[PDB]
């Protein structure tokens, strides 16, 4: 629904220590693990990263 | 980080100027590289190399659909993450 409460502009999305961040700094968390901005990542057979907030993985 | 003059040739590097356009030359390591007005790269390249030299130029083979081997050692499709 439209709820009422504490938010911050469009431009900033919530960080996990209560301020709110800009989608440059926003982790990912692919299965869980929090993965800071920039972690180039990857397995023998697979190839992942996380670019602004999504994990973009491959094969 | 020492500006140089130009011609300049040392450890067996050419740095020349060939037809009003800059070459840098390294035929003991063999390879010949050049620029010219606009800003145009070139690289010659020996066949010692053939299945070797795996950059953004890709390997020296035959082939052209599978010269996207990634610093891992990857066949990708996309021709920008590699
Ligand atoms: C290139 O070298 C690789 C690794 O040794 C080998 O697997 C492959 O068969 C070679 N390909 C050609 C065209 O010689
Ligand atoms: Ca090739």
């Amino acid at each position: 629904a439209c709820l009422e409460g504490c938010f911050c502009p469009p431009g900033l999305y919530m960080d996990e220590r209560g301020d709110c961040v800009p989608k440059a700094q926003c982790p990912c968390y692919y299965d869980g693990e929090i993965f800071q901005p920039e972690d180039i990542f990857s397995d023998h057979h697979t190839m992942c990263y996380c670019e602004d907030g999504f994990m973009h993985c491959t094969m | 980080d020492q500006r140089v003059s130009m011609p300049y040739a040392s450890k067996g590097l050419y740095l020349e100027t060939e037809a009003g356009y800059y070459k840098l030359s390294g035929e003991a390591y063999g390879f010949v590289a050049r620029i010219d007005g606009s800003g145009n790269f070139q690289v010659l390249l020996s066949d010692r190399y053939f299945n070797k030299t795996c950059g953004l130029c890709g390997n020296f083979n035959i082939f052209a659909e599978d010269d996207f081997m990634t610093q891992e050692g990857t066949l990708t499709s996309d021709p920008y993450d590699f």
